[PDB]
RNA sequence: AAGGAGGUAUUCAUGUU
RNA sequence: GCUUGAGUCUCGUAGAGGGGGGUAGAAUUCCAGGUGUAGCGGUGAAAUGCGUAGAGAUCUGGAGGAAUACCGGUGGCGAAGGCGGCCCCCUGGACGAAGACUGACGCUCAGGUGCGAAAGCGUGGGGAGCAAACAGGAUUAGAUACCCUGGUAGUCCACGCCGUAAACGAUGUCGACUUGGAGGUUGUGCCCUUGAGGCGUGGCUUCCGGAGCUAACGCGUUAAGUCGACCGCCUGGGGAGUAC
């Protein structure tokens, strides 16, 4: 529970900011969901595209094969 | 699912790891999905039965618990 | 789009009283105040009133006798789609006079039994049982 | 659509003052460039039906306006017709 | 005006070269009368995943305030050099003007 | 695949790892 | 004449709404090699098929096409059909806050026009995967099928045609009135934000249920309740949505 985003006035989650989309990927490289972290909807939409981005950058990994 | 076996850790501990990892990441329910092509309909269809089943035994729980079958 | 008002105005009444609503609100207009007025001296409603310099809006304060609601059916005759108009013969009898219909003579607005008397005919707004 | 200083400019010249913003006129006038302004558009992307509906929709708005004030004030319906350049 | 943020990616081996590429792109910028709000040379930074068998990218951030036209023959110049191995350009609401996580 | 427990599911810190 | 219906302006909000152009990674297939050796594939069981010209498996490099895992949600948007990686350009609609403006400018709509899944048709490309037809192998009393191995049109793109679906909420559009509860999503105001709080006020949306309605099933403020406006249809089953 407890959406993180919310109480800390969060207006637009950043691709640059890797530590936090870190907390919200999993080992594998894929998303975690809204249900298991308690995230709101709209800032888990939020975070969807920003860890595509960071992916699309190459900061996160698309999956663990890879590299 | 890539597993470390840690040193002193025997190789049932890391087999064990290494099965909770692969069940955590879902790969084989993965493979089982995509064994076959499923039509949209057939997947739409399959999705609004599982959430009114689920809302069904969620409201049904809801229900027992404001009436005693005692 | 709003078309009948007369008709709004009798659908109002009809639905506070099975709601056993102690009074309701509508727009006022001067056709609906006269409606209000023949309601009232003929006793189908408990009390009308205007409120509004600009928007006036009309409450009707209703009646009930026993727990039940006084007007028993109320429904619009001359409708927007079919106008219907009567000669002083052939107005209606409500319920054998034990209710009245509201028609509008040249006179202004009265129930049947008093167009009958004053040898009148006209528009037959609504009846009321 | 229509840009801020492209509103401001059209209300100043059809209405009566600055604050006039709802005059039939001014709905027409600001109808027209926006129409006009879509025609490149439809020239290109010829495809684009969801947009060309809302096309539709300003063409039939402005025909309704141009109707009652045609209907209400001859005079003006004619200069303003002339000035924007429209047909009928 | 747009506010467009820049991110580019350029090979570990024309680090040499990023300092002009920086000047550069901000002259044609500040010629076509766009503004240079932020402008963050990250560095060398390990990549995620390996691009073009290339590993450690330069990377450089910059949120830019300037027209279409010089944005877009901007990433021309992206698509056409052969040293920047990635680029994005994001359209944004507002300009950023904060420093960035990379160097908080 | 089978069995038990909790819930509509997590707060249960971080640390450790 | 008026401002309450209908519109215009100001500042914002969310969105797989649409059209065009780029780009990324995973995977399938093919090609070129390196290693390597006798199987691979498939089924309930087999066979057809592939492989000693070296397959299948593993690694590297390349080509091309199509589609966007996780997020993902009885979540959202759209008039409906439908819309799902990321970025840019052009563009449509909706909602909220306070204020100003016009002053009935409105609703419905025969004919008419436009959009309209998939399959299909014409011309020109493209073609990785899948796969009607077809070929072969099985099963069976038979098997013109279900299963297996291949596989053409097609699916994709451009431009036109087509105009239909269980095109469904099997519920025409617009407006007013009528007890409640639990939620979801998206705005906004106030109070002590003591800390993700509490108290309001709008939009859309799912479930339960009262009065009422209903043949019943059930619907129930998003009505199938009580009414107003206009439009489309029905008149036993079949023959028949057939003939002319
Ligand atoms: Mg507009
Ligand atoms: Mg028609
Ligand atoms: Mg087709
Ligand atoms: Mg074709
Ligand atoms: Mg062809
Ligand atoms: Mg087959
Ligand atoms: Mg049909
Ligand atoms: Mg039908
Ligand atoms: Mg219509
Ligand atoms: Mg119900
Ligand atoms: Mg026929």
């Amino acid at each position: 529970k407890f959406c993180r985003f919310t109480a800390e006035g969060v207006q637009e989650i950043d691709y640059k900011d890797i530590a936090t989309l870190k907390n919200y990927i999993t080992e594998s490289g894929k998303i975690v969901p809204s249900r298991i972290t308690g995230t709101r909807a709209k800032y888990q939409r939020q975070l969807a595209r920003a860890i595509k981005r960071a992916r699309y950058l190459s900061l996160l990994p698309y999956t663990d094969r890879h590299q | 699912p890539v597993i470390k076996v840690r040193e002193n850790e025997p190789f049932d501990v890391a087999l064990r790891r290494f099965k909770r990892s692969c069940e955590k990441a879902g790969v084989l329910a993965e493979v089982r999905r995509r064994e076959f092509y499923e039509k949209p309909t057939t997947e739409r269809k399959r999705a609004k039965a599982s959430a009114v089943k689920r809302h069904a035994k969620k409201l049904a729980r809801e229900n027992a618990r404001r009436t005693r079958l005692y | 789009s709003m078309q009948d008002p007369i008709a709004d105005m009798l659908t109002r009444i009809r639905n506070g009283q099975a709601a056993n609503k102690a009074a309701v609100t509508m727009p006022s207009s001067k056709l609906k105040v006269a409606i209000a007025n023949v309601l009232k001296e003929e006793g189908f409603i408990e009390d009308f009133k205007v409120e509004g310099d600009t928007k006036p809006e009309l409450e009707l304060t209703l009646k009930y006798f026993q727990g039940k609601a006084v007007v028993e059916s109320i429904q619009r005759v001359s409708r927007p789609g079919l106008r219907i108009y009567k000669r002083k013969d052939e107005l209606p009898k409500v319920m054998a006079g034990l209710g009245i219909a509201v028609v509008s003579t040249s006179k202004g607005v009265m129930t049947d039994r008093a167009a009958r008397q004053a040898g009148l005919g006209g528009e037959i707004i609504c009846y009321v049982a | 659509s229509l840009s801020t200083e492209a509103t401001a400019k059209i209300v100043s010249e059809f209405g009566r003052d600055a604050n006039d913003t709802g005059s039939t006129e001014v709905q027409v006038a600001l109808l027209t460039a926006q129409i006009n302004h879509l025609q490149g558009h439809f020239a290109e992307h010829k495809k684009d039906h969801h947009s060309r509906r809302g096309l539709l929709r300003m063409v039939s708005q402005r025909r309704k306006l141009l109707d009652y004030l045609k209907r209400k004030d001859v005079a003006r319906y004619t200069q303003l017709i002339e000035r924007l350049g429209l047909r009928r | 005006m747009r506010h467009y943020e820049i991110v580019f990616m350029v090979h570990p081996d024309q680090s040499e070269q990023v300092p002009g590429m920086i000047e550069r792109y901000t002259a044609a910028i500040t010629g076509a009368e766009g503004k240079i709000h932020r402008l963050e040379d990250w560095g060398r930074r390990q990549l995620a995943y390996p691009i073009n068998k290339l590993h450690k990218a330069h990377y450089v951030l910059m949120n830019v305030e300037a027209p279409q036209e010089v944005i877009d023959e901007l990433e021309t110049t992206f698509r056409f050099n052969d040293a920047v191995i990635r680029s994005m350009v994001m359209r944004t609401k507002h300009a950023v003007t904060e420093a960035s996580p990379m160097v908080k």
